[PDB]
């Protein structure tokens, strides 16, 4: 029943922007944090932010800090990234998946992404 | 509790009440009429004295020291209206502390205790109280209770005993029981001490003996000091129509002492497991430092015997050859390797 | 940043045989690693969680351990459908890191 | 007798009163009225301050210190109307923690604890609270208490102890009286601490009797706790006209640090019982390192002592009686298995 | 009077940041003389002073500040536990940082004091080293909302700093808990003994020194003087439960810990057996054979001893038939 | 104890609810509606079909196998007027037995 479906990407020229969408069925964002992952082609996965729509906190790699945007918006349950300034190294597959939290001991927690999307090529 | 029917036993034929604990070296009865004009006492063995003192209007108190003889327990109890189950838990001295409500009387069974000095025996005897109209009935085992203090306030006057009815004179047994029993707490205190000072520095066989005995004292005082939280709180709550609500303070005063004494058994509980630990330990201490000494001893014992078995071999060729009167000279190094080995087992502080 | 390496870069072995790889963390995550399987040309699954525990549904082929600071994936026995590359992120800091992935062949 | 626990033994009638405890050195009466107006300290030896306060409206904390004046006691109490038998309680520094609900006053008896450092001895002291009307009274055996900043509240119009009747007075007390109970809490986990680290490290006879000494104390502070349990649940439940309302929220947080401090000193007798045992193995891990050498010492000396009075004795027909460099032969063998005997030693990390 | 008491010797410098909404100014000095003037200013500003084994400095400043010299020997004072006073001219705490050393496990202590007065923050340490480089960075580069805030704010900050340096301590002996638990099971040595022994004393300092933190915490939000200002409650409060999460993992550690200890304390007393086992068969099997050796021995001029059938060869052969035989009687009761 | 509120911990987004157990393989939420006449046994996993139950006159018993699904929790407090304290202290695991009385 849960479901992840990214869709906006596609080829786009240096230094522009690119907004991809992830729709979630199945499941409310707003109870959950949504994770996007990119991997190069023939390349390892790599992170890129993260969101946690009950709260508002977002998360963002060092390697795509400013450049990249994240939001969410509850009545669509739906999670924006918009990539602006976009490089030679940004061409990759982008998937979105949604992570819970769990417990290791009373200082420390991890979380791990469950459900993920078929992915959106980038270039 | 009902039915007026005794319990069932395969040797006893169904209609006999027994007697079942040990003592039948005594028998007496007393009866003591008390009231605040003057006070009558009578120790006569006959049991007919006895029966007019049931209707009196003056409070009275009547005693059976010795119940072995089934048969002046029985006549009295059918006299009295007691129910025949109420007989036989008169009879039956193996049982726990307890009390039951009836119609026309109430029924108490306790225990009071006795320490011997020199002795470690926690003996015990069960007294029965059965409050009804106005005289109070009091079955023992044998001579020896606690109730002198109350019979001799009786006598004196003093107090408020002779200004009230029956149910203050079951009050101040009771609470002279419960004296008697702060006493013998105290005195296994006393115990407890001396047996704690022994532990702690002179761990003999016997005093596991002495441990293990006062912990099994002190468990069946437990055993007996439960219930009897159970009794006062019966008789100071359920507020039966015989202790006419005058009394309640004084009974829920003796509720108290009785949780104080049974606290004070779960303390001395807690220490008597300790000292068991405690001993082992101290032992384990003994154990240690007597290995000590052997291998102190072993050890710097051992090098020398090889010297000694080496030295004192035989051989036409060999290297003996003593060198500048060199039989002194392996003396001398004896002594090195013994002081070595010393200053080492002092470093290791073994000795 | 947290940096996990992991080895070896590609391990080849046949079915029915046991197949260890490991990460490193260059810091300290308390107990945050997980274990990812993506087949070529499709999203990654997640294996393992807190470094011992299975996902609900994922067969028990698979098993994680920790020693200190370095984690284990350890697969007793392979299959066919085994046969893929397998990740590896510490998640006790916000930015969570991947390893490179090692790929599992024939 | 004195020093031991118990010296309760009485029997004695049941309307007089007694002082019991070692405390005869002190008295002193402080009388503080307060309102949200001024306040009025009168600090004396004197017994005229303390009895007309009870008419005034205002609210008043009398603090009467040394009970082994028992005709003060007894005074104020005939003048208070207060039951005698109460009385004795409050004399007797035995009684247990508890409250009596009466129709003009609350009765309760608490127990607060002091302990001091390098002296492992925890001391008890016995504090009777009665609050009546608009007085709150104090009986306390010796100077000295903990309840300095209710005091300070009282007279610095800081927080709430003075917009209340004496209800709240009660609640303050009872919660510095918490509050103590916690701070000597800390200082017993302190004491755990170094304990448990002198078992682990230096074991010593000293150490286990500085164990016992601990364990009873614990178990003295479990037996006084439990009590105040149930006395701050009947407080907190009952709800007596003499508490006004709007306090019940209050004591219910007393009621709950209570439960707090009954978990802690069962997780603290769980550790001092655990700490013998501790101590027991510690000390034959130790007797296993004087084995771990005598052992070594033997199996490397006694086999070559036996190989040495191999040839020890002399036979008339004695094999290799005269070959090149025997005694060297034997010395070889003597180093080459004392050298493998130490290498079976480092394999085993017994030496 | 006036005494210092920690084991630092090494470095002695004061640290001066002034921030405010716009002007930023840091620098490091020396003279105690240059950082008194900043009282007064109605800046918020943060004063360091590193070595505190110089009493003249702390002394002057404690002079100049108006507080009573029982703080000053209390900030001489190393070796004492976290508490909060809330004084009228100031509020004065006291802190531990903590430092662990993974090759060699160890933990070490400093006692750092902060108090703040008004518009002011004084910090007194022991060494030179803080946990407070993410906060300098904070007012030094604008990033967050450090600079709008009053010197509350910077206390608050500065105690945040203090708990995300104990979170990293935890993770340090969260790996190391990890490492000697699977040691224990599977490589009973001594070493590992002695870590663990080392280990609990660690955990039962971190118990003694995080436990005040938590009630200095909590007076730092619920009695909350005029001082702090009610602006800053929820962060206090947020640091506070921060601390309760500190506490929760270091009880669990120590129970975990003290596991450990219980299960190789539980494996002792059979090394007891092993080891007379030993002893008691070596002794069975060779002190007959010395009898026998040292009886034929002696030198009585009247022993059988003459060849006839070879005594030597015999005498050997009983000998090790003797010991065979004493060793055979053992392992028949499985020894 | 003063008020009562959300805790904040480190690591975690402001207000995150965490599953804090070791159990996350089942999930189902049973309903029995029963009354004196007739009773209604109702096992299912969508959560939007218990929620009306709130009003039910009948006793109503709702028991939700599995809080591994926070958001399931968070749902069932959200139309029960739940305190979010109290959809912690169901989801926090370690913690000794309790009660709490609310209006
Ligand atoms: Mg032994
Ligand atoms: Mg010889």
């Amino acid at each position: 029943e849960v479901q992840l479906v990214e869709s906006g990407g596609g080829l786009v020229q240096p230094g522009g922007s690119l907004r991809l969408s992830c729709a979630a069925s199945g499941f409310n964002v707003s109870y959950y944090s949504i994770h996007w992952v990119r991997q190069a082609p023939g390349k390892g996965l790599e992170w890129v932010a993260s969101i946690s729509s009950s709260s508002g906190s977002t998360s963002y790699a060092d390697s795509v800090k400013g450049r990249f945007t994240i939001s969410a918006d509850t009545s669509k349950n739906t999670a924006y990234l918009q990539m602006n300034s976009l490089r030679a190294e940004d061409t990759a597959v982008y998937y979105c998946a949604r992570s819970y939290w769990y417990y290791i001991w009373s200082y420390s927690y991890g979380n791990a992404m469950d459900y993920w999307g078929q992915g959106t090529l980038v270039t | 509790m009902e039915e007026k029917r005794l319990s069932a036993k395969k040797g006893l034929p169904p209609g006999t009440l027994v007697y079942t604990g040990k003592y039948r070296e005594d028998f007496e009865i007393e009866v003591m009429n008390y009231s605040i004009e003057e006070f009558r006492e009578f120790k006569t063995t006959d049991v007919e004295s006895v029966l007019p003192f049931r209707d009196s209007s003056t409070p009275t108190w009547i005693n059976i020291t010795g119940i072995h003889r089934t048969d002046v327990v029985q006549r009295v109890g059918e006299f009295f209206g007691i129910h025949p189950l109420v007989l036989e838990d008169i009879l039956n001295v193996h049982q726990r502390p307890k009390v039951e409500f009836f119609e026309n009387y109430v029924f108490i069974v306790l225990k009071m205790f006795t320490y011997d000095k020199n002795l470690h025996e926690l003996e015990s005897e069960q007294v029965s109280l059965i409050l009804t109209k106005n005289c109070v009935l009091m079955f023992q085992e044998k001579i020896g209770d606690v109730f002198d203090p109350v019979r001799e306030r009786i006598r004196y006057n003093r107090g408020i005993i002779r200004k009230k009815r029956a149910d203050y004179l079951l009050y101040s047994l009771i609470d002279a029981l419960v004296d008697d029993y702060f006493v013998l707490l105290e005195k296994i205190d006393d115990e407890i001490d001396v047996l704690e000072e022994e532990v702690l520095e002179r761990p003999e066989k016997e005093t596991v003996q002495r441990t293990h005995q006062l912990k099994r004292n002190l468990v069946e005082l437990r055993k007996t000091i439960w219930p009897l939280r159970e009794v006062l709180s019966s008789l100071y709550r359920d507020v039966p129509p015989l202790i006419e609500k005058e009394t309640v303070p004084y009974f829920r005063d003796v509720y108290d002492h009785t949780i104080q004494i049974a606290d004070t058994v779960e303390t001395f509980r807690d220490i008597v497991s300790g000292l068991l630990d405690v001993y082992l330990s101290s032992v384990s201490n003994k154990t240690n430092e007597v290995m000590k000494v052997l291998t102190i001893i072993a050890t710097i014992f051992m090098p020398l015997t090889f010297i000694a078995g080496i030295y004192g071999m035989n051989f036409e060729y060999m290297p003996e050859l003593r060198w500048k009167w060199g039989y002194p000279v392996v003396l001398a190094v004896m002594g090195v390797i013994a002081v070595i080995m010393v200053v080492y087992f002092k470093k290791k502080k073994w000795l | 940043d947290i940096q996990m390496t992991q080895s070896p870069s590609s391990l080849s072995a046949s079915v029915g045989d046991r197949v260890t790889i490991t990460c490193r963390a260059s810091q300290s995550v308390s107990s945050a690693v997980a274990w990812y399987q993506q087949k070529p040309g499709k999203a990654p699954k997640l294996l393992i969680y807190s470094a011992s525990s299975l996902y609900s549904g994922v067969p028990s082929r698979f098993s994680g351990s920790r020693s200190g600071t370095d984690f284990t994936l350890t697969i007793s026995s392979l299959q066919p459908e085994d046969f893929a590359t397998y990740y590896c992120q510490q998640s006790s800091s916000s930015l969570i890191t991947f390893g490179q992935g090692t790929k599992v062949e024939i």
